[PDB]
């Protein structure tokens, strides 16, 4: 329902045609810092549970391979 | 002169649902998994049609029929492996869809989430019964163990055991009931999916920021149309990469033997997307307790909209609940790994700790974390 | 205390809605009480709020944030929706109290 | 000082036309212009020649959303040829095919223009008007309409269809009607002393000479439907328009829908 | 004033 969704006053939007602009304007040289910024802002909340459960997995397999070992 | 697209009795439905539908501009790729789920369901039914219209599945020689499909039917291996790995990719996309809804505060739609929970029950049932159908060794043992689980309840367990099974081991007609409503129930899945679409079209989509997106909305065509086509091509790449290079990676060798009730299996498990659920049956030492534990896990998934004690919808501005959420996601990964491994030391106590951590995170830890987050924001 | 205030400011900076230029009251989930809190706002606060939401959606669409000079610092994040929301909550509470008896 | 040196370097005799229309004796005004206007200091004081840099048309879209306005104005324009190109004369006939419409027009429903007929038949616009502005080596050719919000998208579609009709379905009848309308426009406008003097000044500033109206008739008569439709295919088909909007313009579409609608898929 | 506005420089995106 375009036309009766919201009420916005005094805003200006500028846009270009896709045929008068580049499809990949400075792709790598402006995309690598943003990807590194997002990774630095999110890896401290995503990664440490995965590191702890990798430690849990390795400890479990180490105990399973250490289960009997011809016990004296 | 009139516009054909807005006055046609059949095309106003398709453009109001597909073309000029206003969608949020800042939608990421995660919502595209939902669209992938739809087309994944479609190709399943297509392969399912190819698994019935040429084929003769038997109550006694089902496995012989399946190997005659793989060897003596042209492209039968291809459609069989697309059916199996499409079930696997369907559960991958369904898990990512559910996690999207769980993370971005999309559970505030009540009836949409409830019929999603119904759809999840239906796809669990179809996947399990489709795994029952080809009549392998460990497929038979899994069907026997879980029908012994469900036979305990009076007048609805025992009566349906004698209804879906002519005899407990084998007689002249056993698997045709499994085949019958594994055949019909994905069409109920498709009907509940179009009800899912109807309710979402009633309420509108949701942005990842969780705010009112009515300031910036764009037509669905041609932005999200080409985004969905790109996602479908990437999904089909991965799907027949799993089909056509590594067909027995997500699968298992233990069901590639004929069924023999005299021969016990050394290691028994369900498929991978059932595995963590199987771990819950290894958690509580009660069969009825395990059944109610499965129902309670999907019921607290349905009950998650009542636990939203925060005044912020999405979790982009909620770091404590984000940390709790990723702890929960890794806890389900640990639960899948535990459900894979057999019942010994200390996998029993890892199963106990993982199950109580899962229930504590979903039940009590997330609303208290939201209360702490709201208290630290000078809100109350 | 002072250390609680420091961890509060650190948590505000780590919440991440100051990177998109959003204020604190813009991020409230639009329930019914919040909807008639917005409906009772004056025109200038409402227009600034709609521009802030649209700018946040525009920045989220390109996966970008504002420069650090343009971020919302702690002192200018005033509480403009707080009296409207609290009186809406109070009148809803007294309506519920009247309907209870 | 800025006004002073702007007036010094911009008010020069070789870039000045003294035009007169009406009951005027040419020799008397030439004598009086030699008496009065022969002090200009036309010499370049700083030797700074102001040259005409060729401007570039960029397909873009500006929209000013403000929902308290009662009606929305939208203008869509593609690049025009310029003053020196005769093809705009043909494009003038194209505007005479599309025409204009207001809510106060007395024609009602039976107007010859199909866009005006579908605007009054479906209650689309307050008004629309087709314009062709020309500048040195450039210009803007397009339309401007004021309407309520809930029609805007639909009306845009109708307008685009009419343009594509000028690419393909141009017949002899509407071309002849546009020729007659353009003839009446270019003779009826040059009535009275003021518009004739305006035409003289703008003709000696743009074309460098006053084109006689018989030459305008000869240029108008040379067009038919084939050359009108190939010039319309040259200037409208698969082009990037410029879109401006002001008012309740939420239903005004993006650049992608307009750009897709400026070419048919059937050919 | 509507004459006070102008389009920003799109030089980093334009060809
Ligand atoms: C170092 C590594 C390279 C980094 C790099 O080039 O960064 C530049 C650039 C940086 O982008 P940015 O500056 O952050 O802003 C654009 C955003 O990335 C957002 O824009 P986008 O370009 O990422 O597009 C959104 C998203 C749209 O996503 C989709 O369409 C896919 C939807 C999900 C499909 C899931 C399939 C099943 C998966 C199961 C697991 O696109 C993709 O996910 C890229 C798909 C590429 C397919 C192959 C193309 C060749 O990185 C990318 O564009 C990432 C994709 C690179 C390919
Ligand atoms: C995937 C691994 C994590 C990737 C990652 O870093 O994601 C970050 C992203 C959150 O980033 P966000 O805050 O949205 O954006 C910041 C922009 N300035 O995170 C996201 O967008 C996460 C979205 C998906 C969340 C779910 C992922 C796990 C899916 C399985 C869930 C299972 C739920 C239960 C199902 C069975 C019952
Ligand atoms: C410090 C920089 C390091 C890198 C150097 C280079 C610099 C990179 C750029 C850094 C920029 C600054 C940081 C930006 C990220 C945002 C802030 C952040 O993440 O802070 C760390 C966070 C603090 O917590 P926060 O949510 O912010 O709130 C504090 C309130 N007390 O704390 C955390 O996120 C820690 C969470 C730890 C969770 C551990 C969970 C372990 C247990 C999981 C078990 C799961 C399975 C259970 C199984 C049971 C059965 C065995
Ligand atoms: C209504 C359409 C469907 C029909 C007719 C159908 C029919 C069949 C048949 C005949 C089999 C046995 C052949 C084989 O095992 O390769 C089978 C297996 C299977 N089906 Fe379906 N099916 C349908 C839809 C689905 C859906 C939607 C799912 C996903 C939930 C699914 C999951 C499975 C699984 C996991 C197997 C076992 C594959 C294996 O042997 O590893 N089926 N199905
Ligand atoms: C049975 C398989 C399913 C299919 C085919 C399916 C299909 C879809 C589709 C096509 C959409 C719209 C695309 C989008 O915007 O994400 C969608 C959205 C949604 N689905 Fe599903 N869905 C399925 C399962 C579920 C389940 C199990 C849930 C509940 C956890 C769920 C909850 C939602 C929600 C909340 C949205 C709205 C997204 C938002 O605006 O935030 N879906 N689904």
């Amino acid at each position: 329902e375009f036309g009766n969704l919201a009420r916005i006053r005094h805003v200006i939007s500028y846009s270009l045609s896709p045929f008068e602009q580049r499809a990949f304007p400075s792709y790598f040289s402006k995309g690598i810092p943003n990807v590194l910024r997002r990774t630095r802002e999110r890896i401290l909340r995503v990664a440490p549970p995965f590191v702890v459960v990798y430690l849990i997995y390795t400890w479990g397999n180490q105990e399973f391979e250490q289960s009997k070992r011809k016990n004296p | 002169m009139t516009n054909m697209r807005k006055t046609h009795p059949l095309f106003k439905i398709i453009n109001h649902s597909f073309i000029d539908l206003p969608a949020p501009s800042n939608i990421s790729s995660w919502w595209n998994f939902g669209s992938l789920l739809g087309v994944c369901l479609m190709v399943q039914i297509i392969t399912g049609l190819f698994l019935a219209m040429h084929y003769t599945s038997d109550t006694m020689t089902a496995f012989s029929s399946v190997t005659h499909i793989c060897r003596d039917v042209n492209y039968g291996w291809l459609i069989r492996y697309m059916h199996a790995n499409g079930a696997s990719m369907f559960f991958i996309c369904l898990f990512l869809h559910v996690g999207r809804g769980l993370y971005y505060g999309s559970y505030t739609f009540m009836e949409t989430w409830n019929i999603g929970v119904l759809l999840l029950f239906a796809v669990m049932a179809t996947a399990f019964m489709g795994y029952v159908l080809p009549w392998g060794q460990m497929s038979f043992w899994g069907a026997t163990v879980i029908t012994n689980l469900l036979s305990a309840i009076p007048y609805i367990g025992t009566t349906l055991v004698e209804w879906i099974w002519g005899g407990f081991s084998v007689d002249k007609a056993t698997l045709t009931r499994f085949f019958a409503f594994h055949f019909i129930l994905p069409f109920i899945i498709a009907a509940l999916a179009i009800v899912h679409l109807l309710f979402l079209h009633e309420t509108g989509s949701n942005n990842p920021t969780g705010l009112n997106s009515d300031a910036d909305k764009i037509p669905f065509h041609p932005y999200y149309t080409i985004k969905d086509i790109l996602g479908i091509l990437i999904m089909f790449l991965i799907l027949m990469t799993l089909v056509l290079f590594f067909p027995d990676m997500l699968g298992d060798p233990d069901n590639y033997m004929p069924a023999n009730p005299l021969n016990t299996p050394p290691h028994i498990k369900p498929e991978w997307y059932f595995l963590f659920a199987y771990a819950i049956l290894r958690s509580i030492p009660n069969k009825l307790g395990g059944v109610l534990a499965l129902i309670l896990s999907i019921l607290i998934l349905a009950l998650m909209p009542f636990l939203h004690t925060s005044k912020q919808r999405s979790l982009m501005f909620r770091p404590i609940t984000q940390i709790l959420y990723w702890i929960l996601v890794a806890n389900l990964l640990i639960l899948t790994w535990i459900g894979g491994q057999p019942v010994e030391h200390p996998f029993i106590i890892i199963g106990q700790l993982a199950s109580i951590s899962y229930f504590s995170i979903i039940l009590i830890l997330m609303p208290i974390s939201g209360i702490i987050e709201d208290k630290m924001l000078k809100l109350y | 205390s002072k250390w609680l205030d420091g961890f509060r400011k650190w948590y505000y900076n780590a919440a991440g809605f100051n990177k998109l230029g959003l204020m604190r009251d813009d991020t409230l989930h639009e329930t019914e009480d919040v909807k008639e809190a917005i409906r009772r706002l004056p025109e200038d606060l409402y227009n600034d709020r709609m521009f802030r939401i649209k700018r946040a959606l525009d920045l989220t669409m390109r996966h970008q944030i504002l420069p650090k000079d343009q971020w919302t610092k702690y002192e200018e994040d005033k509480f403009y929706l707080e009296p409207y929301l609290k009186e809406v909550i109070r009148e809803r509470k007294e309506r519920e109290e009247w309907a209870k008896k | 000082t800025d006004l002073t040196d702007y007036l010094n370097r911009h008010y020069k005799a070789p870039r000045m036309v003294l035009a007169a229309a009406g009951g005027v004796e040419h020799q008397q005004l030439l004598d009086l212009a030699q008496k009065h206007l022969s002090s200009v200091s036309r010499v370049y004081e700083e030797d700074a020649v102001p040259g005409l840099t060729p401007c570039r048309f960029t397909g873009s879209e500006i929209r000013h959303r403000d929902d308290a306005l009662p009606l929305a104005h939208v203008a869509i324009a593609v690049e025009g040829p310029g003053w020196a190109n005769p093809d705009n004369v043909t494009l003038q006939v194209a505007n005479a095919i599309i025409g204009h419409y207001d809510c106060t027009y007395g024609g009602g429903v039976h107007l010859s223009s199909p866009l005006a007929s579908v605007a009054v038949a479906n209650k689309l616009c307050q008004s629309f008007q087709t314009f062709n502005i020309s500048y040195s080596d450039t210009g803007l050719l397009g339309a401007h309409f004021v309407c309520d919000a809930m029609s805007i998208d639909d009306m845009v579609f109708f307008l685009q269809g009419q343009w594509m009709r000028l690419c393909t379905s141009a017949t002899e009848s509407e071309v002849t009607r546009g020729k007659n309308i353009l003839r009446n426009a270019l003779v009826s406008h040059l009535d009275g002393t003021t518009p004739v003097c305006e035409d003289i000044g703008r003709s000696l500033l743009t074309y460098g000479r006053r084109i006689p109206l018989a030459e305008w008739e000869s240029r108008i008569q040379e067009v038919d439907a084939q050359m009108l439709r190939d010039i319309c295919s040259k200037y409208f088909y698969d082009q990037c328009p410029a879109v401006a909007g002001y008012g309740p313009i939420e239903q005004l579409p993006d650049y992608n829908r307009i750009r897709s609608g400026m070419f048919w898929l059937r050919f | 004033s509507h004459t006070d506005v102008k389009v920003p420089d799109f030089s980093d995106y334009r060809r």
